[PDB]
DNA sequence: CGGGAAAATCTCTAGCA
DNA sequence: ACTGCTAGAGATTTTCCCG
DNA sequence: CGGGAAAATCTCTAGCA
DNA sequence: ACTGCTAGAGATTTTCCCG
C-alpha cells in the first residue's frame, strides 16, 4: 500500500495519510476518511 | 494503390511531447494513426505516442516548398 | 543504531529535524533519518515538482470566463491550434455559456470541452446544450487552473492585444472582436509558423485526410503477425521493424522472431 | 528532377494542372507550376454573400460561404449598420474572408459597415443565399420545438446544416469542404509566397546567360532557360539576387 | 521592399502583427518585420526573461515582516549563511524595529541591512539606529519582493517550522523562538552540509580568519609586476599564471610575459 | 542611445520610451520626463 | 603518512596536541588525536551564566558565554519564570547553549524555565557574571544620555562590550572571541563524530590480526596495531564492519 | 612564514556564482581575497570572483575528515 | 575491469503574498 | 545608481566496493 | 575546408488572478 | 479515475554562402 499526504483545495493545510487508489500522469486519485479525492500530483507525496 | 496511399500518409508532420518533458518535438514522421495511439519515426527511431500528446499536420508550407 | 535511533526519534518528535541533521548529530545512515522523517505525518509537507500535460486531441477546446473593464468574456481556444473565439456577455451564466457552446459547435468540430468549476459551466443548461451537440464535458480539479492552463495563458494574450487596440473601438465587444481577428489571423508562430486560423484549418483537414487514408490503408493491408505469440494485427512494416497491435497493445518488434502472414 | 521531362509529356498530352504533375511525378510544385505556365494552350475560397431573412417577427443575419455551403448564421436585435457591422467583423475574426456579397440594403451600406470592412480588408460588392435562407428555414422548422427561443433554434439549424447534413459528389458536410478549401487556399497562398521570393533570383550556369530560378535544392538548382527547364548541379552554378 | 515595407506598417497600424506574420505576409527579411515591430510603441510590453542575483557578503542582512495569527513577526536572515533571528512585536513601527536592529547589531557583525520600502524600514528610527550602529541601509526596488527573495523565502520556511510546532507552546512567540532554533540548529543542509547557526559561525570565523592571513601575506608579499605596462602590485602566483591588481583592475595573465621584481 | 519601454510599479500598464542612464546586473537606471526611475531588467526593454 | 613517525618524535618530546601534529606535520586530525590519546603521561563552549540585576527600578537579565566575555542582555517586564523562560528560548535559539549557571533564584528554579531547559536539551546548574554585571552598568552609565528608554541604552551597551571593546592576549573584541570558540567546537564535534564513525570498522592487512582504523586515503589505509600506527596500502588490506 | 600563510589561505574553500547562472558552483579553491573582489581557482581555471558573488568558509567537517 | 548499491549531483516546484 | 531564493521530492549520474 | 552572417534552436519569464 | 501554457526577449548553436 501507499501513504498519500495532499493539499486539496485551496487550504494550505496539508492532510492525511490517505489511500491511494489510482496514480495517473498529472494527478492521483486518493480515499481519506471515506471521501474520494482528486489531486494533482503537485500537491501529494506518495510513500 | 497502398503505396500511394502509405507515402501520403508518411508525409504528414507529427509534433509530440513525452510523459514528462514538457517540450515539443521536432517534426517526426506520421506512420501510422489510431483512435487513441499514433505511431511515429523521429530521428530512425519509431515511437508510439498517445493522441491526447501529438499534433499532426501538414505543414504547407514545406509541401509548396518542396 | 538501536540507541542513535531512539535519540533520533526523541529529537524528531520535538524539533522534526530534517534527515540531514539527525544523520549527522545521531551517526545514522541516511535511508534510517530519511526513515524517520518519512515516518513523521507533520513533516510531509510537500508534493512532487514535476507538471503534467494537458490533453491536447484534436477536438478538445478549453473555454474559461475573463473580467475586463466590469464586464464578462467568453473565451474559448482549440487547443491543438491556439484557435480562438471570443465574446462579451453581460453575465455568467449557464444559458449564455450554453448559447456561446452551441455557436462554437455549429461553427467547429468540438468534441470535448474542458472548463473549469464555474457556476455556469456546471449549469443545468450547458450540460444538455452538450447533450444536444454530442460534446463531452470534462472539469478540471478544482482550485486547479494549471488544468486549464492553454485557455488561461489565452485570456492573458486576449487582453494583452485588447489594451493594444482598445483605443480603435468605442465599445469593448468590437476591441474583442478586433483582438480575436488579429489572434488568429496576424500573429503567425508556433509548431508550423502558422497563424492560429491556419493552424487549426491544416490540424482539422489533416485529422480528416488521414483517417480516410488510413481507412483506406487498413482496407487493403490486412495481415497477421506472429511474434515471438497469438496473431497479432499488422498495423505498419518497413526499416527492419513491425508494427503490431495485439490484444489492443500497440508495441514494435524487429523483423526478426517475427513473420507477416 | 528525372521527372521533369515525363510531367512536360503528360501536361502537353493531358492538359493536367500542376497539383498532379508533382503529386504523381515527385516535383516540387514550383516547378509543375512553371510547367503548367509553359503552355498557352491550357489557359472564390474568400467570398461571402450575407442577407438578412425575416422569421416569427426576428431579424436572423445569415452569411454564406459560396464555394462549401458553409453558414454563419445569428438572430440579431434589429438591422441596422452597428450590429451587421459587428456580425462581419465576428466572421472576419472567424474566416478568412476577403470579400463580401451583399444586396444593397440599408444596413449593408452604412458607414459602420464599411468602416469594419476597410478595418477587416473586407472588399464590399452590391442565388445561393436565397435557396440557403430557404434551407435554414425548413432546418428551423424541423428543430424550432426543441427550443423556447428563436435564437437557440437557428444555431441548432446551423450546426445541423453545417455537420449533420452531407451532399454532393463525396458526400461531405459543409464543414469539411469549407476546412478543405481553405486548407487548399493556404497551400495556393504559399506556392505563391515562395514563387515571389524566387522570381527574383537569377541563375548562371556552366558562363550561361541568367536563368530563372524554379528550385534550390539538396543536390540541385533547377532553373528555366529559353522556355525550357533543366537540371544543374549546385556546385556547377551561381545564384545571384537581382 | 518599399512597396512591401509600407503595405506592412500599415498592417502593423491596425492589427500590431508580430514579425513573424508581416514577413509571411509581405515577404520581408525578418530584420525589417522586427524593426517594424521593434519601432512600435504599443508592441513593447515584455521585459527580458532573466533573474537578477542578490547580494551575498558576509555582512548583509534582509529584514522583513511578516503576518501570522493576527500578529507581526519581525524577520531577520544572514543571506550568506541563512541564518535567521525572529521575534513578535506588537506594531509595524520604525521604534520597534530599530530596537530589534539594535539587539541583532549588538549580537552579530552587521554592516548592511536590506529591507523593502515599508514604513517601518524607511522610518526615522530606524535611520538613526543604522547610523549608530554604522550600518549602511539599502532599499530595494519598490514593489520588486524578488531583491528581497531570500528573507521572503525564510518567511516560508520559518511559517512552516511555526505550524509544525504550535502545538508545543501556547503563545506565538514561543512557537516563533521555537521555530527559530529549529532552523538555526536543527536543519542541515546547503553549500557545506551544516545547520545554518554552525555555517553563520564559519561564515564569520573565516572571514576574520582570511583577513588576517591575508593581511599578512601582503606584508610579507610585496612585489611589483611588469606585463605586456605599468608596475602592477602582485598578488598570487604559480602554476603558470600570475594574477596582478593594475590600478584597481585585477587582471589573470600568464607567466609568460610576465616580470616580477 | 536607447529606448526603453518599462513596468514601474504596481501598473500593469508599460510606459516609454525612457533614456537609459545606467545599465547593471538586475536592474536599469532610466529618465522618463525628467523622473529617475529605477527598474529591474525583468520588467525593462532595452531597444 | 610519511610524518606520523615525526609527529610521534615530537610528541613525545614536546608533549603536543593533535591540532599541532596535524597542521605542522599534514596529518589527518584523527591520526594526530590517536597519536596524542596513545601517550598516558600527555592527560566550557556551551556554558552561559544567566542573572538579575535590578537599575533604575527595571530588571535586566544578563547572559554571559563564560569562555568569550560575551554578553546578551535584554530589560525585561518582571522578574518572573516566564520571561526568563523565553529569553533563554531565544539565547537557545541564537548560540549552541548547553549548560547554564544560575544563583538559584525563585525565576531561574519555576518549571516554566525548567521546561525550557528541557525543551532546547539545556543542562540547569544552580564570580564572572557579577563583574560583567558591573562592566555592562559601567557601559550603560557611560551611553544612557544617548537613549531615552532603558531597554535601548541596555543594547547599546551591549553591542560596545561585544564589539568596541576589545582585551585580552590577543586583542581581540567578546564576539570574535566567541565566534572563534564556537568554530573549534564544531570542530572538535565533527572529529568526533568521524571518530565514532570509524571506530566499528576492523582492518585485517598483509592475513595478521584485526587492527583499529584510523584513515582511509585514496593511496593509503591507516592503522593502528598493538599500540602502533603502520600504513599498509589499499589492496593489500580488507576493511570490514563488526 | 609566507609558504605556510598561503597554503593555510588556499585551505579554504569558495562557492560561487557567475553574473547570468544561478547555480552556485562547486568548492573552488581560495588564492587571494580583495575587499571586493576575490580570486579562485576552479578545476584549473583561475577566476576572478565579485566579494558580493562568493561564500568563503572552510568546512570543518572535511578538515577532520582530513 | 564489471555490475550493484549507496552517495552525489541534478531538475523542478510552492511559497514568500 | 541593482539584482529570486530555499529546501524538499524524484530522477539521473558518480563513486565506490568487492570480486 | 573556413569564417561570417543569417536562420534555427534553445532558455527563461509574466500573466492567466 | 487527470495533468501548465504561450509567446516574446536574449543567448547560443546550425546551416549556409561564397571563396
Ligand atoms: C507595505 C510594504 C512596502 C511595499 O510593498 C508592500 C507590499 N509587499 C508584497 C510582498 C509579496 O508580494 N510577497 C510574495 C512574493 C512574490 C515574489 C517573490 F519573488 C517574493 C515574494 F515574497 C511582500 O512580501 C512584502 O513584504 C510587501 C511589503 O512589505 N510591503
Ligand atoms: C469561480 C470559478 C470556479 C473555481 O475557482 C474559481 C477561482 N479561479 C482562479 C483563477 C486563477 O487563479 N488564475 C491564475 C492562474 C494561476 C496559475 C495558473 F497555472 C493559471 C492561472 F490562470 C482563474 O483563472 C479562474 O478562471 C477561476 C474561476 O473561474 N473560478
Ligand atoms: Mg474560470
Ligand atoms: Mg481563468
Ligand atoms: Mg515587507
Ligand atoms: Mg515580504
Ligand atoms: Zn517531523
Ligand atoms: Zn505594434
Amino acid at each position: 500500500n501507499f501513504r498519500v499526504y495532499y493539499r486539496d483545495s485551496r487550504d494550505p493545510v496539508w492532510k492525511g495519510p490517505a489511500k491511494l487508489l489510482w496514480k495517473g500522469e498529472g494527478a492521483v486519485v486518493i480515499q481519506d476518511n471515506s471521501d474520494i479525492k482528486v489531486v494533482p500530483r503537485r500537491k501529494a507525496k506518495i510513500i | 494503390e497502398l503505396q500511394k496511399q502509405i507515402t501520403k500518409i508518411q508525409n504528414f508532420r507529427v509534433y509530440y511531447r513525452d510523459s514528462r518533458d514538457p517540450v515539443w518535438k521536432g517534426p517526426a514522421k506520421l506512420l501510422w494513426k489510431g483512435e487513441g495511439a499514433v505511431v511515429i519515426q523521429d530521428n530512425s527511431d519509431i515511437k508510439v505516442v498517445p493522441r491526447r500528446k501529438a499534433k499532426i499536420i501538414r505543414d504547407y508550407g514545406k509541401q509548396m516548398a518542396g | 543504531f538501536l540507541d542513535g535511533i531512539d535519540k533520533a526519534q526523541e529529537e524528531h518528535e520535538k524539533y522534526h529535524s530534517n534527515w540531514r541533521a539527525m544523520a549527522s548529530d545521531f551517526n545514522l545512515p541516511p535511508v534510517v533519518a530519511k526513515e524517520i522523517v518519512a515516518s513523521c505525518d507533520k513533516c510531509q509537507l510537500k508534493g512532487e515538482a514535476m507538471h503534467g500535460q494537458v490533453d491536447c486531441s484534436p477536438g478538445i477546446w478549453q473555454l474559461d470566463c475573463t473580467h475586463l473593464e466590469g464586464k464578462v468574456i467568453l473565451v474559448a481556444v482549440h487547443v491543438a491550434s491556439g484557435y480562438i473565439e471570443a465574446e462579451v456577455i453581460p453575465a455568467e451564466t449557464g444559458q449564455e455559456t450554453a448559447y456561446f457552446l452551441l455557436k462554437l459547435a455549429g461553427r467547429w468540430p468540438v468534441k470535448t470541452v474542458h472548463t473549469d468549476n464555474g457556476s455556469n459551466f456546471t449549469s443545468t443548461t450547458v450540460k444538455a446544450a452538450c447533450w444536444w451537440a454530442g460534446i463531452k464535458q470534462e472539469f478540471a480539479i478544482p482550485y486547479n487552473p494549471q488544468s486549464q492552463g492553454v485557455i488561461e495563458s489565452m485570456n492573458k494574450e486576449l487582453k494583452k492585444i485588447i489594451g493594444q487596440v482598445r483605443d480603435q473601438a468605442e465599445h469593448l465587444k468590437t476591441a474583442v472582436q478586433m483582438a480575436v481577428f488579429i489572434h488568429n489571423f496576424k500573429r503567425k508562430g508556433g509548431i508550423g509558423g502558422y497563424s492560429a486560423g491556419e493552424r487549426i484549418v491544416d490540424i482539422i483537414a489533416t485529422d480528416i485526410q488521414t483517417k480516410e487514408l488510413q481507412k483506406q490503408i487498413t482496407k487493403i493491408q490486412n495481415f497477421r503477425v506472429y511474434y515471438r505469440k497469438g496473431p497479432a494485427k499488422l498495423l505498419w512494416k518497413g526499416e527492419g521493424a513491425v508494427v503490431i497491435q495485439d490484444n489492443s497493445d500497440i508495441k514494435v518488434v524487429p523483423r526478426r522472431k517475427a513473420k507477416i502472414i
